[PDB]
């Protein structure tokens, strides 16, 4: 429910400050979530923000201060200024208080119901929204073909 | 799931974690049963 | 005064349709009206056959020295 | 793997005419009828009945590729008279001829079932 | 159908090589990349 | 191994003779005589049953599993 | 500048083959009409095959290629029936396809014989042509076999189990009157069953200005059709892809 971002590496323990910019002490075994760089938020005046892009704070705690996005969330943005000499400079702030400076089909028995291929039996390697692979089990070839033209066993 | 005995042909189940043995000749060897999926065949 | 040869060999005929072929599909401008083509190197032979490719070659002589050539210089065959 | 779907040798599949004119530049009164999906059984008997007909100054048929199924027929007759009615004509000759022959071989089978 | 070449895309093929991209590798002719002035590299069976 | 169905080069049932085949064998009919009997003229045909080897007897000797 | 008129002589007719004569006629259509003797001459053959069950020594693919190139009695059915991947419906019915059934269990010591005769149609109109019987495959005790088949409508072109030609005998200017081939020494060869050289010559005189005819044909059937029926058929094969080809013109003329 709640990612963290690392702002002291320990002996044992992670320093870690988190959305709500409560800084705790976690052990080493947090999971590494996959970082969406090409996350896009929206700041103060309806302005397209992405990371490692100057950002101003207008509101909120740390109003006043600008810095550097890292991090994102749906509405968290996580600033780092070297100036700031608390959390290795490392803070966050609501996006909204800145301003910019497998298909089912797949695997399945299926019949040719329709078409040049029809009375046979295979099963769907690769499932589109159009057409779809089938490798067919009488003869030693794999071939596409319309889902329309297709039925369930 | 099914097997049969390679010898007396013996039918009979075995479970994930037992060795195999027929269940009345001690043989050794077993055939997995046949597939029940419907297959088919053109022909050509 | 070139002393060098005035025709075009086979190896600089090849890289010259190649390189133009390239910058052709690299969106370049094309010096010959084309009629219809989509292939960059039959535009590329098109222009050859114009005489109408910016490039000019450096033949490298021996000794150090080189000759500068353009291609609507050189005897095209 | 690469074998061909054999029932793919004589079906249209989408998108494809069963026969299309090409009037060829080199020589006035002159096609090309490129047909798809057939072989040397139409062609070899349509080049013959176009020979026949002594207007057409020149007819004949090829196979591009074996593995392939176009057929090109090359026709060409007098400046007055197109290619086209020398084709409809032959076609028209060779249906009339093998409903005759059609009657003929009923009635060959009912005198030989009689006698 | 497995081995390829690498067209660049100009306004001429645009739309022969966006059907190219459209049919991706499971029919014949197709396409298996698209390599964009970025470097990335994206697979054409794998993101519809 | 089992007798094929058709000859190969013209298409003639031949799978309905293997067996009345070896009994006019057992008639002592020369094999001619006997391919001659089964209506077999043209020799594509009777290479069929000249060469042909029927390892299925050999083969229902082992179990049928 | 028409087509000739052909006139036909039938020598010899039998329910197997059949031995005709056809006369005043161009090389090239008595050609076309071979080659559609063997390639459109449509018939049934059991094509599709459902093993619900084997247990015999050979694998499933022999049997249902075994099963394939069994003939059946299609002289009327092949007609009024239709191409699967023509007719409107789910897999298969009696408008396009002819289901087949066959199950044997054979609990003898004794060898067991599946042959043709075990085939069950599930209409009477179509059955195996020699329903001796055609041997399918031989059983031993504790072997199985069962499975359901369908048969449809194909030509041999398609694949040659829709064969129904077992080879068309073909025959024309038997006394090489057209000198069409060239015996190095004439004097070595037989005479044909055609031709009328006597047994003192081996060529009949050079005819310049002569021209193929007198075009002998032997059409054996495998006995799915009557050889009557095969050559009939063949003719109104050919009419019908003459005429749909004369659509096809018309309509491509018109555009
Ligand atoms: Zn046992
Ligand atoms: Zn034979
Ligand atoms: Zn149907």
């Amino acid at each position: 429910q709640t990612v963290g971002v690392i702002v002291r590496l320990e002996r044992e323990t992670f320093q870690v400050l988190n959305m709500y910019g409560k800084v705790v002490t976690v052990r080493h075994q947090v999971t590494r979530k996959k970082d969406n760089r090409f996350a896009v938020a929206l700041d103060s005046e309806q302005n397209n923000i992405h990371v490692k892009d100057i950002v101003k704070v207008i509101d909120g705690p740390h109003s006043g201060r600008e810095g550097e996005i890292r991090h994102l969330f749906r509405s968290f943005a996580f600033l780092h200024c070297k100036k700031l000499v608390e959390n290795g400079g490392m803070f966050v702030c609501k996006t909204r208080h800145l301003v910019l400076a497998d298909n089912e089909l797949i695997g399945q028995t299926v019949r040719i119901s329709q078409g040049p291929y029809k009375g046979y039996i295979g099963v769907v390697k690769d499932a589109t929204e159009s057409t779809a692979r089938v490798e067919l089990h009488s003869t030693c070839q794999t071939i596409s073909v319309d889902r329309q033209r297709l039925t369930t066993v | 799931m099914i097997y049969i005995c390679g010898e007396c042909h013996t039918e009979n189940e075995i479970k994930s974690r037992d060795p195999i043995r027929c269940r009345e000749c001690g043989y050794r060897i077993m055939y997995k049963k046949r597939t029940k999926r419907l297959v088919v065949f053109d022909a050509r | 005064k070139r002393i060098t040869t005035p025709y075009m060999t086979k190896y600089e005929r090849a890289r010259v349709l190649g390189t133009r072929a390239l910058q052709i599909a690299m969106c370049a401008p094309v010096m010959v009206e084309l009629e219809g083509e989509t292939d960059p190197l039959l535009i590329a032979m098109k222009e050859l056959k114009a005489r109408k490719i910016p490039i000019i070659i450096r033949r490298y002589l021996p000794d150090g020295s080189y000759e500068d050539w353009g291609v609507d210089e050189l005897i095209i065959s | 793997m690469n074998a061909p779907p054999a029932f793919e040798s004589f079906l249209l599949f989408e998108g494809e005419k069963k026969i299309t004119i090409n009037k060829d530049t080199k020589v006035p009164n002159a096609c090309l009828f490129t047909i798809n999906k057939e072989d040397h059984t139409l062609g070899n008997i349509i080049k013959s009945q176009l020979l026949k007909d002594p207007q057409v100054l020149f007819a004949g048929y090829k196979v591009p590729h074996p593995l392939e199924h176009k057929i090109i027929i090359r026709v060409q007759t007098t400046p007055d008279y197109s290619p086209q009615e020398a084709f409809t004509n032959a076609i028209t000759d060779l249906i009339s001829e093998l409903s005759l022959l059609e009657e003929r071989f009923r009635v060959a089978i009912k005198d030989k079932q009689e006698g | 159908a497995n081995m390829t070449f690498a067209e660049i895309v100009t306004p001429f093929n645009i739309d022969r090589l966006q059907e190219l991209v459209r049919r991706g590798n499971s029919q014949y002719p197709g396409a298996k990349y698209i390599i964009r002035d970025n470097g990335d590299r994206i697979d054409l069976r794998f993101h519809p | 191994m089992i007798i094929p169905v058709r000859c190969f080069t013209c298409g003639k049932i031949v799978g309905n003779k293997w067996e009345a085949y070896l009994g006019l064998l057992q008639a002592e009919y020369t094999e001619g005589d006997a391919l001659d009997a089964l209506g077999l003229k043209r020799y594509c045909c009777r290479r069929m049953l000249l060469a042909h080897v029927d390892l299925i007897e050999k083969l229902l000797n082992y179990a049928p599993l | 500048p028409y087509a000739n008129q052909p006139t036909v002589r039938i020598t010899e007719l039998t329910d197997e083959n059949v031995k005709f004569i056809i006369e005043n006629t161009d090389l090239a259509v008595a050609n076309s009409i071979r080659r559609v003797f063997i390639a459109e001459v449509p018939i049934i053959a059991i094509d599709w095959v459902q093993i619900d069950a084997n247990s015999s020594v050979l694998h499933d693919e022999f049997i249902a290629h075994r099963l394939g190139l069994i003939p059946l009695t299609s002289d009327d059915i092949v007609d009024k029936l239709q191409y699967s991947r023509d007719c409107t419906c789910e897999e298969f019915c009696p408008e396009c396809s002819v289901e087949f059934t066959l199950d044997v269990r054979c609990n003898e010591d004794q060898t067991r014989h599946v042959t043709s005769r075990d085939l069950i149609s599930n209409s009477p109109r179509v059955i195996p042509v020699t329903s001796d019987d055609i041997l399918i495959v031989k059983l031993r005790k504790g072997q199985e076999l069962r499975l359901r088949a369908y048969a449809k409508k194909g030509f041999g072109k398609e694949h040659a189990k829709w064969n129904p030609t077992a080879g068309v005998a073909f025959e024309y200017d038997p006394d090489n009157a057209l000198r069409h081939t060239v015996y190095p020494k004439p004097e070595e060869w037989p005479k044909s069953e055609y031709s009328e050289l006597d047994e003192d010559e081996s060529q009949a005189p050079y005819d310049p200005n002569g021209k193929p005819e007198r075009f002998y044909y032997n059409v054996e059937s495998c006995g799915s059709l009557r050889p009557e029926t095969i050559v009939l058929s063949a003719l109104s094969g050919l009419k019908k892809k003459l005429s749909d080809l004369q659509t096809q013109l018309s309509h491509e003329i018109q555009s």
